[PDB]
């Protein structure tokens, strides 16, 4: 016989907008990292920096000509944040004749490597051979004026092709 | 043979997933229902509108101060990130013994002549103990059901 | 009153009536 | 207390051309540099809209009962804030929930009831004889509120409320849509010095708020402050006068438009791809110069 | 203009392409992350393929 305090709830969905929602969650914030980035309404994968666009207060998103997101507004802070795609290329083995030599180079096209001897170049970075000063003629054409051979007890280097 | 051959695509994963919500501050005023002073009768229960404001079952469903909490066609652990467009909360004074009679399907005098549920009902039903609250020295009179 | 099917999806058909 | 206004003379609207007015912002992406093909209900180039006048010289107080098709771009070159908002609904009698917006002079309130409105509402405006200033002293808009589900109040403000006798000095331009039952207004405010006629130049009308309300918005009514004093003897029928005041109401349609973004994200100019053929030639090669 | 044109024609290529993503090829959406968390795998293969 003692007195319940009871409380009913009833839930309904009548085609109409969602009045009431429910939280899921919050992170603290990452910038400089290839990160899934989750946002009002939009998610996906890219790599968060600071930004000095102007975007207007009303807006929240931001598209290029290609109607690509590239930068998104802090939910919890009037902070806007730039979106890079994380890196990504091609892989290409550089090697002589395998009835040469089984030593191979690498080439990590289109990467700032610093996030991969090493040698920086236009066309990547490669990775085995090592960069020489000395012009030779094209063996093995690998772009941006940069061919690699195996010459030297034996290696692969990496020169600027000499015209003639 | 010498030469330059394309075999892979290298692409850095991401490291950590990240998730950003804009700041809770429209709550929806569930303090206030749950912690009322005075309710009303089982015949003439009150109905309260909630809407445009952010729900947060999950605290309810842990707050552990609740004798009962039953739901019915959706499971208490799914609802909390799922949105309604209208939320309507039911509030009255029931006996102890007619407490298992709040639920679709039910009948009894207070199920069929003071408060019928459908028989599809769907949402939740809360229940704690009131006899420190709803209940006095010499008996409590100010709670009227019909029969 | 019960309500038609086509305008509420996740709720019950009948609502308040009193 | 609801009440009739009598003592007011019909005549048939003036028309006004829309020279470049009512773009405005259809999402809330950034851009820069670029033009953006949008499809959306836009104001189309050079249209005549209906313009409404109030003055008394005639006794002219215009704020009929208008259609409410897709979208309404809503103008006010005013220079004493007379207009101060709108009534929506289907039939307004109780029976359908109808969306009301007035500025009073404390709070602006934006709710949904099932209101009765009255047959002619109005805001009372009464020049009291305790202290030498105006301010609002009638509310006759509706009748009774069952029941609502919307209600906002913002903060309290003031405002000069004063029938400043000079010339239009400010211009408010608005844009009413209403899809899957998200009502949605778009505003901006322009400084004017003119007498009459819609000024010249482009203004892109940022949002300013979004209303979920879910109705059927058949139709719609204006409002406007009703100028009483004892100056002009008379019952709450006939003993007022309108001052000094004029809106327009222009009507949007589906159109396409080129948008000129510019590089800070500001649209800066536009090309109705449906006025003419060169028109036409600017859309299709996505640019402003051929 | 010849090598103008040229430059031209292959931005546009490329443009076309990348615009190309955004089609829903009669799917229920373009993003393949919101067709993937919409619904489930059994279902969702045919709007994927
Ligand atoms: C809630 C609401 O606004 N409902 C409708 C609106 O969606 C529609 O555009 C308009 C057309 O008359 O009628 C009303
Ligand atoms: C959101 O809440 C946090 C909590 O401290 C606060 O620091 C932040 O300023 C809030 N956001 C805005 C835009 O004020
Ligand atoms: C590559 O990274 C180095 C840092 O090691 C930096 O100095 C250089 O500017 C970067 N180059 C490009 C093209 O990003
Ligand atoms: C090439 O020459 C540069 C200076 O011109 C020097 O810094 C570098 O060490 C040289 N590298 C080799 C492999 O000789
Ligand atoms: C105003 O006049 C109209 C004309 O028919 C009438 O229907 C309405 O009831 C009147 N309202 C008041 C308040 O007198
Ligand atoms: C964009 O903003 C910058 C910031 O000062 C300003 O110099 C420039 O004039 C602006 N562009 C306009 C107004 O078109």
């Amino acid at each position: 016989y003692q007195p319940y305090r009871v409380v009913v709830l009833s839930f309904e969905l009548l085609h109409a907008p969602a009045t009431v929602c429910g939280p899921k969650k919050s992170t603290n914030l990452v910038k400089n990292k290839c990160v899934n980035f989750n946002f009002n309404g939009l998610t996906g994968t890219g790599v968060l920096t600071e930004s000095n666009k102007k975007f207007l207060p009303f807006q929240q998103f931001g598209r290029d000509i290609a109607d690509t997101t590239d930068a998104v507004r802090d939910p919890q802070t009037l902070e806007i944040l730039d979106i890079t795609p994380c890196s990504f290329g091609g892989v290409s083995v550089i090697t002589p004749g395998t009835n040469t030599s089984n030593q191979v180079a690498v080439l990590y096209q289109d990467v700032n490597c610093t996030e991969v001897n090493v040698f920086q170049t236009r066309a990547g970075c490669l990775i085995g051979a090592e960069h020489v000063n000395n012009s030779y003629e094209c063996d093995i054409p690998i772009g941006a004026g940069i061919c690699a051979s195996y010459q030297t007890s034996q290696s692969i280097i990496a020169y600027t092709m000499s015209l003639g | 043979e010498k030469g330059i051959y394309q075999t892979s695509n290298f692409r850095v994963q991401p490291t950590e997933s990240i998730v950003r919500f804009p700041n809770i501050t429209n709550l929806c005023p569930f303090g206030e229902v749950f912690n009322a002073t005075r309710f009303a009768s089982v015949y003439a229960w009150n109905r309260k509108r909630i809407s445009n404001c952010v729900a947060d079952y999950s605290v309810l469903y842990n707050s552990a101060s609740f004798s009962t909490f039953k739901c019915y066609g959706v499971s208490p652990t799914k609802l909390n990130d799922l949105c309604f467009t209208n939320v309507y909360a039911d509030s009255f004074v029931i006996r102890g013994d007619e407490v298992r009679q709040i639920a679709p399907g039910q009948t009894g005098k207070i199920a069929d002549y003071n408060y019928k549920l459908p028989d599809d009902f769907t949402g939740c039903v809360i229940a704690w103990n009131s006899n420190n609250l709803d209940s006095k020295v010499g008996g409590n009179y100010n709670y009227l059901y019909r029969l | 009153y019960r309500r038609p099917r086509e305008q509420i999806i996740i709720g019950s058909l009948w609502v308040f009536c009193g | 207390q609801c009440v009739n206004l009598t003592t007011r003379t019909q005549l048939p609207p003036a028309y006004t051309n829309s020279f470049t007015r009512g773009v405005y912002y259809p999402d809330k992406v950034f851009r820069s540099s670029v033009l953006h093909s949008t499809q959306d209900l836009f104001l189309p180039f050079f249209s005549n809209v209906t313009w409404f006048h109030a003055i008394h010289v005639t006794k002219r107080f215009d704020n009929p009962v208008l259609p409410f098709n897709d979208g309404v771009y809503f103008a006010s070159t005013e220079k004493s804030n007379i207009i101060r908002g709108w009534i929506f609904g289907t039939t307004l009698d109780s029976k359908t929930q109808s969306l009301l917006i007035v500025n009073n002079a404390t709070n602006v309130v934006i709710k949904v009831c099932e209101f009765q409105f009255c047959n002619d509402p109005f805001l009372g405006v009464y020049y009291h004889k305790n202290n030498k200033s105006w301010m609002e002293s009638e509310f006759r808009v509706y009748s009774s509120a069952n029941n609502c589900t919307f209600e906002y109040v913002s903060q309290p403000f003031l405002m000069d409320l004063e029938g400043k006798q000079g010339n239009f000095k400010n211009l408010r331009e608005f844009v009413f849509k209403n899809i899957d039952g998200y009502f949605k207004i778009y505003s901006k405010h322009t400084p004017i010095n003119l007498v009459r006629d819609l000024p010249q130049g482009f203004s892109a009308l940022e949002p300013l708020v979004d209303l979920p309300i879910g109705i059927n918005i058949t139709r719609f009514q204006t409002l406007l402050a009703l100028h009483r004093s004892y100056l002009t003897p008379g019952d709450s029928s006939s003993g007022w006068t309108a001052g000094a005041a004029a809106y327009y109401v222009g009507y949007l349609q589906p159109r396409t438009f080129l948008l000129k973004y510019n590089e800070n994200g500001t649209i800066t100019d536009a090309v109705d791809c449906a006025l003419d053929p060169l028109s036409e030639t600017k859309c299709t090669l996505k640019s402003f110069t051929v | 203009g010849k090598l103008q044109d040229v430059v031209n024609q292959n931005a546009q290529a490329l443009n076309t392409l990348v615009k190309q993503l955004s089609s829903n090829f009669g799917a229920i959406s373009s993003v393949l992350n919101d067709i993937l968390s919409r619904l489930d795998p059994p279902e969702a293969e045919v709007q994927i393929d």
